[PDB]
């Protein structure tokens, strides 16, 4: 019933990918300390 | 005065995919 043009849109394929990877990663860089 | 054109919202997203792409790009570096 629902439409896959939404599903890929724009937020899932830069911005909802680049915030997860930013996110995890300035996550591991406060667990590592130095 | 004559119409002035206005930045559509697709180039905005734009912008804010190309700054966060540079804070992945800059933590990978860094690392």
């Amino acid at each position: 019933e629902e439409n896959p043009s939404l599903f890929a849109l724009e937020a899932v394929l830069i911005p909802v990918g680049t915030v997860g990877l930013i996110i995890t990663l300035i996550f591991v860089y406060f667990w590592l300390e130095r | 005065g004559g119409w002035d054109p206005v930045l559509p919202s697709v180039t905005i997203l734009s912008l804010f995919s190309v700054f966060l792409l540079v804070i992945l790009a800059h933590v990978l570096w860094k690392k």
